[PDB]
């Protein structure tokens, strides 16, 4: 049974919503939700799992405090690592435990409390026969005895140690170098766009670069060493922003803030341009709420001109103050492009893809034939994906160039293969800054 | 490398249109001139640059050819799309002899057939809009 | 006497990039006994003071080697720290040696 | 030359179970140098001339053993494919060998 009417008010505050090109991926190292890539659509549901001083908690607040909310934030789990040790000494019979999860069907605990004479190690030997004779942990956990460390082996991929008193401690991410977090979450879900992670070490961060580099991606990331602010020469410094223009990444995001260690402000960046649509935005001068400008951590002021310049040189974006509003500047990737055009090549890509495959798999006007109509065909799609971007105030004009069917050779056709199909699209900018020399005041 | 009706290919939202009638099949034709001069009474002339650069694509295909079928099913489909949806596609026109060097830059279908049936087989005409019939050439700007 | 926010707070500049592989054990400056050429090693976050491979390292052992010893190096070529790997190994032809994890640890 | 339709037929009763690693390639006499046990793996069914394995299959390689070459036994103990693989390995200790996939063709 149901009213004819219901309704129900609350005092709860605005939040409408908006949808656009690209949904966030935060890789944090947790320990809940069940498998990679949990998901969340509101901040009280990623407070629901995730505490207050939560790393993931944190990157949720920044990300959907603006004003147009994000649709949707992915959140993902990098595969754990848990290591115990004994910190004392063993005395006697002292109780010892600890519990390992595997998937969702695993709670055994397990209890040795067995040094009648002197143990100096044995306890945890001792459990690694126990944990490798469990019915239900047998397989997936692999051990060892150092002289352990409850890795995961075949199947089943998530594990989970937790004790009281004795230890079960650290967490050592298996996750390595992106690629094993990358491969991981690739197999479960790839509709991610705006990738981020927790871990800020040189190492993982230059890692990520590269991986994400390979794929059609965007990694948003926030430094905040010292050591970027000072040297004008790029091959000089070893700062990761130093690193990135180096190596000249074009689908990494860099911005330098003074909270990039306890907060995620590229959390706030994502969220200006994501929730509007790919290639129809600025991601230029902009105004992110909240987040305060880039702060010296000397001094605790603004950055000075040759500090900003030094940031410039690096390409990693700042937050300038200019009319003492906080307006985050540049608006560009560490390879020296622009983040929109990234973002609608991105889009322009999967645009074609997709008109495209319409033809090669669901047979839309039935199968190319290899002849002067299957080719233009093939150009109606690609002019009409690349039309969509006019349209869209990304391109201006467009130039699809395709092979004369006489022209090819007999080899592709046999191959049944149509290569050397080109287009010619010009860019649309923006006007991010001007310069009026005023004549004079005569 | 002369003009052939055999190798003229038109081909408009990923179809491939085809079977066209004997007679004129293909009719493009803009809709508004490229200069207007206005001239006055004195007798001095002033030409006003036309920003209108739709057109028109007249197509006549015969009744049993199986593109008829196809651009109904799709015009079917579109009356049932949303509003925000697009209903409009680039109408590339191909002949390898260059007699026709013009496209159809958003292309949506403007008028339905008029269905003639008679002693022997008629043909069924879809116009096509078009919001810029761009004449284009081989010769490059040299 | 430290605490685990000092602990954590202190291994993160640590940062150990390079592990070498010797016979014997190291000396003070182990300079001597390279067995396998030095190879990439990823390392992680630092958590409850302590901070572990993530990366299952595969080095190339030459013919008619032992190994008993590693030496983990930074990006400075300075040698960090020194250590005993769990069970040696003689490899009489040309093989791989696989290490499944080497954890710098501070609750001890 | 032979028709899809044709290539399709024919295999569908080659039907591959087992397969066995080698450490020698195994033309002729392929009952020597039988290093593994003869694991079990499952075939899909015949489409355009060729066939793919179902699921990855993990070979148990006993320790101190060297694998270069594998060849596909049938249900009536026959030899139908031999092979080699990327490069020969030393398993110098206990380790297991993941197939990720085998695919027999005709379409060459």
């Amino acid at each position: 049974w149901n009213p004819i009417v219901n309704v129900d008010i609350t005092l709860n505050t605005a939040g409408t919503t908006r949808e656009g090109f690209g949904l966030p991926l935060f890789l944090a190292s947790t320990d809940n939700f069940e498998e990679r890539i949990r998901g969340y659509t509101s901040l009280t549901e990623v407070a629901e799992d995730f505490d207050e001083s939560t790393a993931a908690y944190k990157a949720a607040k920044q990300l959907w405090s603006q004003t147009p909310k994000v649709t949707q934030l992915y959140i993902g789990r990098r595969t754990m690592q848990y290591t115990v040790s004994i910190p004392d000494t063993v005395a006697e019979g002292s109780e010892y435990s600890l519990t390992v999860a595997i998937g969702g069907g695993v709670s055994q605990p397990f209890q040795y409390t067995a040094k009648e004479n002197d143990t100096a190690l044995i306890v945890l030997n001792e459990f690694k026969s126990q944990i490798e004779a469990s019915p239900t942990i047998k397989d997936g956990v692999n051990a060892s005895v150092t002289g352990m460390i409850i890795t995961k082996a075949g199947d089943n991929d998530f594990v989970k140690v937790t004790s009281i008193t004795p230890t079960t401690s650290i967490a050592a991410t298996t996750a390595d170098t992106a690629s094993a977090a990358l491969a991981s979450i690739e197999t479960y879900s790839t509709d991610w766009y705006f990738i981020s992670a927790e871990d800020r070490t040189q190492q993982f961060v230059l890692a990520m670069a590269s991986e994400i580099q390979a794929r059609k991606k965007i990694f948003f990331t926030a430094n905040a060493d010292v050591k970027a602010l000072q040297g004008t020469d790029l091959t000089s410094a070893t700062d990761v922003p130093a690193q990135l223009a180096k190596s000249k990444y074009t689908r990494t995001v860099c911005l330098w803030h003074h909270t990039a260690e306890f907060d995620y402000p590229e959390m706030a960046y994502i969220a200006y341009g994501a929730p509007y649509d790919a290639g129809s935005i600025a991601w230029g001068n902009a105004q992110l709420t909240g987040v305060a400008a880039s702060l010296q951590p000397a001094n605790q002021r603004p950055l000075i001109s040759i500090q900003k310049s030094a940031l410039d040189t690096r390409s990693c974006n700042f937050i300038d103050l200019d009319g003492g509003v906080p307006v985050v500047r540049r608006g560009i990737t560490s390879g020296g492009e622009w983040i929109d055009i990234v973002r609608g090549v991105d889009w322009l890509e999967s645009d074609l893809k997709t008109s495209l495959r319409d033809l090669l798999i669901n047979q839309k006007g039935g199968k190319i034939t290899y002849d002067d109509t299957g080719i233009t065909r093939i150009r109606q799609v690609i002019e009409t994906s690349l039309q969509r971007a006019v349209n869209r105030k990304f391109l201006s004009t467009y130039t699809v160039t395709v092979p004369k069917a006489s022209q090819v050779a007999l080899a592709d056709k046999k191959a049944r293969i149509l290569k050397d199909i080109t287009f010619h699209g010009i860019l649309a900018g923006a006007i991010l800054d001007v310069d009026l020399k005023g004549t004079v005041a005569y | 490398q002369q003009y052939s009706p055999k190798d003229v290919v038109c081909s408009w939202n990923g179809i491939a249109i085809e079977g066209f009638a004997p007679d004129s099949f293909l009719r493009l034709q803009r809709t508004s001139p490229l200069v207007t001069p206005v001239v006055g009474a004195g007798g001095q002339v002033a030409l006003t640059r036309n920003a209108d650069k739709t057109g028109t694509i007249e197509i006549e295909l015969m009744q049993t050819s199986l593109s008829n079928q196809m651009l109904s099913a799709i015009q079917a489909k579109q009356d049932d799309m949303e509003l925000e949806e697009d209903i409009s596609s680039n109408f590339v026109i191909y002949d390898p002899s260059g007699s026709v060097l013009a496209t159809g830059i958003n292309a949506w279908l403007q008028e339905l057939p008029q269905i003639e049936l008679g002693r022997d087989q008629n043909s069924k005409t879809w116009i096509f809009g078009c919001e810029k019939l761009d004449y284009t050439s081989t010769i490059p700007a040299s | 006497t430290l605490t685990i926010d000092g602990k954590n707070k202190i291994l993160a500049t640590l940062t150990p990039t390079t592990i070498v592989l010797h016979n014997v054990d190291p000396t003070a400056d182990p300079t001597a006994n390279k067995v396998t050429q030095p190879v990439a090693i990823f390392f992680s976050e630092p958590n409850n003071g302590l901070i572990a491979s993530e990366d299952t390292v595969n080095i190339t052992v030459p013919a008619s080697a032992t190994v008993s010893h590693f030496s983990l190096w930074d990006d400075n070529s300075k040698c960090v720290a020194t250590g005993a790997l769990s069970s040696p190994q003689f490899f009489a032809e040309e093989g791989i040696y696989v290490i499944s994890s080497v954890s710098i640890d501070l609750n001890k």
